[PDB]
């Protein structure tokens, strides 16, 4: 089955150039009569298409970005890339790669099917900071019935995003990872909580796995009940 | 210049009824119109192209109708799974998307479970104290969370974040974080979190005293 | 703004024009 995967820097300094690569697998880009493109979505704004490229080297441009877009295809590694020049904060966004069906026949085709999962780019004048991870400890005060709540708090990181899993992916039921909030310091802070049978509190080990890619920070924090004295 | 508008911006729908959604163009787009589904954190998915044509693999409960300036996407027998944002996209000249409509689910009211967490001792080394209070698996989304330290109420030192509507049981969760400094976290002894909400007959207060 | 802008394309490849007559006026065989 056809799949697209973006990869590229979470952080790009303003006045510079942002580059992304899509790696298509489960289908070949050449030979193929499909264009291959990039769509972006700024935070809290609509989708905007950018540019697409066809195996033949034809390039379909969204006119309002043309002057800043360079798009290319490496047919051998099954990869097309996007380079966007002179970036500003207006360019902070989730960038998706997609297959672009263009056709001018009897029923036009000009749509995107299928899509990748997006990658968050951030245009910031700042420097990456990895998170500090703290446990949200179970207590009598975090139990209701036979269920208990525990979690860990991912603080002071930049930029987004962090991924949080529990027990190396083994625990995914009852997990709630919240949207990061912006703190006054200018950095992000998040918190992942899980509800588990309280009967298993002292016997099952609960570890939260934090991964902040933009700074190669990985943290594993065992979550035990806070010394109750 | 073509302009894609959608209405309503957001829509609450009982599990099972038919959600009808609307896209509008400034000038005409004939039938050069597609619809996408975008569940949060997942990839967009092409539902309908041709303005009447279901893409392969899409249930028959999704249907597109309309032409020129007025299109309507309708989801008969809405499931909880279907919670997402739906964008239209015209392609009369080149790809232009509409602002999108958020489809929320309705369900019976569900009171939150409230849990409270004192700050980690590891964090107190650093000079700050984060107290967290958690409302778990409630409906609807609106909830008042007030903090109280030594029965003193606070302001401007708390933040919340709510999860996406759960795609299975259609509920919400919320976390409030009261951030203080190590010093004043010690100058006071009771930390309380008062919750008011439609599933509760009266407000409820989770609190803990420092060090139990 | 409607009816096919081909200016937005750098060129149009004859491969996606079908039988469309106006597309076959600007298209370029590869």
């Amino acid at each position: 089955q056809l799949q697209l995967q973006e990869s590229g820097p979470g952080l790009v300094k303003p006045s510079e150039t942002l580059s992304l690569t899509c790696t298509v697998s489960g289908g070949s880009i050449s030979s193929s009569n499909y264009y291959w493109g990039w769509i972006r979505q700024p935070p809290g704004k609509g989708l905007e298409w950018i540019a697409s490229i066809h195996d033949s080297g034809s390039i379909y441009y969204n006119p309002s970005l043309r002057s800043r877009v360079t798009i290319s295809v490496d047919t051998s590694k099954n990869q097309f890339s996007l380079k966007l020049s002179s970036v500003t904060a207006a360019d902070t966004a989730v960038y998706y790669c997609a297959r672009h069906l263009v056709w001018f026949g009897e029923l036009r085709n000009n749509w995107f099917d299928p899509w990748g999962q997006g990658t968050l780019v951030t245009v910031a004048s700042a420097s990456t900071k990895g998170p500090s991870v703290f446990p949200l400890a179970p207590s009598s005060k975090s139990t209701s019935g036979g269920t208990a709540a525990l979690g860990c708090l991912v603080k002071d990181y930049f930029p987004e995003p962090v991924t949080v899993s529990w027990n190396s992916g083994a625990l995914t039921s009852g997990v709630h990872t919240f949207p990061a909030v912006l703190q006054s310091s200018g950095l992000y802070s998040l918190s992942s909580v899980v509800t588990v049978p309280s009967s298993s509190l002292g016997t099952q080990t609960y570890i939260c796995n934090v991964n902040h890619k933009p700074s190669n920070t990985k943290v594993d924090k065992k979550v035990e009940p806070k010394s109750c004295d | 210049e073509i302009v894609m508008t959608q209405s309503p911006a957001t829509l609450s729908v009982s599990p099972g009824e038919r959600a009808t959604l609307s896209c509008r163009a400034s000038q005409s787009v004939n039938s050069n119109l597609a619809w996408y589904q975008h569940k949060p954190g997942q990839a967009p998915r092409l539902l309908i192209y041709g303005a009447s044509t279901r893409a392969t693999g899409i249930p028959a409960r999704f249907s597109g109708s309309g032409s020129g300036t007025d299109f309507t996407l309708t989801i008969s027998s809405l499931q909880s799974e279907d919670f997402a944002v739906y964008y239209c996209q015209q392609y009369n000249n080149w790809p232009l998307f509409g602002p999108g409509t958020k489809v929320d689910l309705k369900r019976t009211v569900a009171a939150p479970s409230v849990f409270i967490f004192p700050p980690s001792d590891e964090q107190l080394k650093s000079g700050t104290a984060s107290v967290v209070c958690l409302l778990n698996n409630f409906y609807p989304r609106e909830a008042k969370v007030q903090w109280k330290v030594d029965n003193a109420l606070q302001s401007g030192n708390s933040q919340e974040s709510v999860t996406e509507q759960d795609s299975k049981d259609s509920t919400y969760s919320l976390s409030s974080t009261l951030t203080l400094s190590k010093a004043d976290y010690e100058k006071h002894k009771v930390y309380a979190c008062e919750v008011t909400h439609q599933g509760l007959s009266s407000p409820v207060t989770k609190s803990f005293n420092r060090g139990e | 703004n409607n009816d096919f802008h081909f200016e937005v394309f750098n060129f149009v490849p004859c491969s996606i024009c079908q039988n469309n007559p106006t597309c076959w006026a600007i298209c370029k065989r590869i």
